[PDB]
């Protein structure tokens, strides 16, 4: 079976080099030329550059050209993508595949990168306080870093109503992220409701009640 | 300048046909090149779906076709199906600066559900965020189908795209689908203006909702 593997997921800070791989096997790897792509999250295919690895030959696309540096090693079967210098807006999926007279025939898994400048952190939470018959109430997850964190209510008991939602990456470099739940408005007061948060990258367990105004 | 035009969305329900257009330039099309497809699942890598214009590769049932006249190709679909739900992008090697150029993609939506308005919550910074010296407003949309929104910040009545953070839609338990947006603001910003507003448009509607410092 043709296939290309590629590296593990990388978490970096910007100015730090990488170079990640895209190995080919179950087929003669110096033959067919290998395209790397971008994808930032929630958009696009961007192709970044080809090399023919029989000869070095690379192409750039005029948007990456000096930005990143394609290589190859044919004794090995593998194909490179090197930056010198990261920047926190290269956060995103990098695939390669080959060229074939069905083209990207094969395409690797990808290589998530996270580039930022931040150093392991935990969140602050603060309430998100409740203002047909059912009120709105969460937890922000605020400022922390890596992913991921792992939020409940009521130490797993509350699960009706609740959506914990994806986090952001902001341009400070630390993630942020909400959870709310939906519950009746006469049981304001009465119950008590109280997000658990946990970010194990930092050891940080938090126990946020939130209250009614 | 070598570009591949696609809608950004289209959409049809279970069983019904689609058509996806891709159109050229003369670098790419215009030059006399084939136009590939592929397809791309949710938090998968693109898979090979048509090359040299029309040809399947083994696996691709033959409800997916090809074709290119002129500067234009198209990628039909018929007998729609939820797994189908998916990314199209066209692609062809170039005669231009580049050697190869995809199309922006076309989000491909199979109406299996009804359309549901979002539910918008707005959320003014909490007590305990402003003693910590910030502000974020939070402004939480639900229960919306299909997953594609798009969400405008006001302070007063003028835009806000500074400090914006917003998130790609995603499924709730009860498979319609939720998201949410944030405005980073300094407590100064947030207790200078009037009142701030988030304005979430869905299916060309708009729901808004708005909070004011002074307010409780």
């Amino acid at each position: 079976e043709v296939q290309l593997v590629q590296s593990g997921a990388e978490v970096k800070k910007p100015g730090e080099s990488l170079k990640i791989s895209c190995k080919g096997s179950g087929y003669s790897f110096s033959n067919y030329w290998i395209g790397w792509v971008r994808q930032m999250p929630g958009k696009g295919l961007e192709w970044m550059g080809i090399i023919d690895p029989s000869n070095s030959y690379t192409r750039y696309s005029p948007s990456f050209q000096g930005q990143v540096t394609i290589s190859a090693d044919k004794s090995i079967s593998t194909a490179y993508l090197q930056w010198s210098s990261l920047k926190a807006s290269d956060t995103a999926m990098y695939y390669c595949a080959r060229w074939y007279y069905k083209p990207f025939d094969v395409w690797g898994q990808g290589t998530l990168v996270t580039v930022s400048s931040a150093s392991t952190k935990g969140p602050s939470v603060f309430p998100l306080a409740p203002s047909g018959g059912t009120a709105a109430l969460g937890c922000l997850v605020k400022d922390y870093f890596p992913e991921p964190v792992t939020v409940s209510w009521n130490s797993g008991a509350l699960t009706s109503g609740v959506h914990t939602f994806p986090a952001v990456l902001q341009s400070s470099g630390l993630y942020s992220l909400s959870s709310v739940v939906t519950v009746p408005s006469s049981s304001l007061g009465t119950q008590t409701y109280i997000c658990n948060v946990n970010h194990k990258p930092s050891n940080t367990k938090v126990d946020k009640k939130v209250e009614p105004k | 300048q070598s570009v591949l035009t696609q809608p950004p969305s289209v959409s049809g329900a279970p069983g019904q046909r689609v058509t996806i257009s891709c159109t050229g330039s003369s670098s790419n099309i215009g030059s006399g090149y084939d136009v590939h497809w592929y397809q791309q699942l949710p938090g998968t890598a693109p898979k090979l779906l048509i090359y040299g214009n029309s040809k399947r590769p083994s696996g691709v049932p033959d409800r997916f076709s090809g074709s290119k006249s002129g500067t234009s190709a198209s990628l039909a679909i018929t007998g729609l199906q939820s797994e189908d739900e998916a990314d199209y992008y066209c692609a062809s090697w170039t005669d231009g600066l580049s050697l190869v150029v995809f199309g922006g993609g076309t989000k491909l939506t199979v109406l299996g559900q009804p359309k549901a308005a979002p539910s918008v919550t707005l959320f003014p910074p909490s007590s305990e965020e402003l003693q910590a010296n910030k502000a974020t407003l939070v402004c939480l949309i639900s229960d919306f189908y299909p997953g594609a929104v798009t969400v405008a910040w006001k302070a007063d009545s003028s835009p806000v795209k500074a400090g914006v953070e917003t998130t790609t839609p995603s499924k709730q338990s009860n498979n319609k689908y939720a998201a949410s947006s944030y405005l980073s603001l300094t407590p100064e910003q947030w207790k200078s203006h009037r009142s701030y507003s988030c304005q979430v448009t869905h299916e060309g509607s708009t729901v808004e909702k708005t909070v004011a410092p002074t307010e409780c």
